[PDB]
């Protein structure tokens, strides 16, 4: 479920907000996604790539 | 002669700040300092 305030645990990471369609150009050995404050903002989903 | 002397220097002015860059500086370091400072915030949330 997308665009909608939710709780997300994704392989262990829990969190909350919005996950949204992303323009990120992940290269394929990569899977998470960091911030200057070291929070987690954009995430492989595990099932989809 | 002083409305002429006037006039130019205040030409001289504007083209002063035109081209000079680093006139405003004692404006920009405040402004600077104080993003510097609420930036060295953001990144004290990283150490553990
Ligand atoms: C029915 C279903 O959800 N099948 C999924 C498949 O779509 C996905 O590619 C795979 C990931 O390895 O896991 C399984």
């Amino acid at each position: 479920v997308k665009n909608k305030c939710v709780n997300f645990n994704f392989n262990g990471l829990t969190g909350t907000g919005v996950l949204t369609e992303s323009n990120k150009k992940f290269l394929p050995f990569q899977q998470f996604g960091r911030d200057i404050a070291d929070t987690t903002d954009a995430v492989r989903d595990p099932q989809t790539l | 002669l002083i409305a002429n002397q006037f006039n130019s220097a205040i030409g001289k002015i504007q083209d002063s700040l035109s081209s000079t860059p680093s006139a405003l500086g004692k404006l920009q370091d405040v402004v600077n300092q104080n993003a510097q400072a609420l930036n060295t915030l953001v990144k004290q949330l990283s150490s553990n």
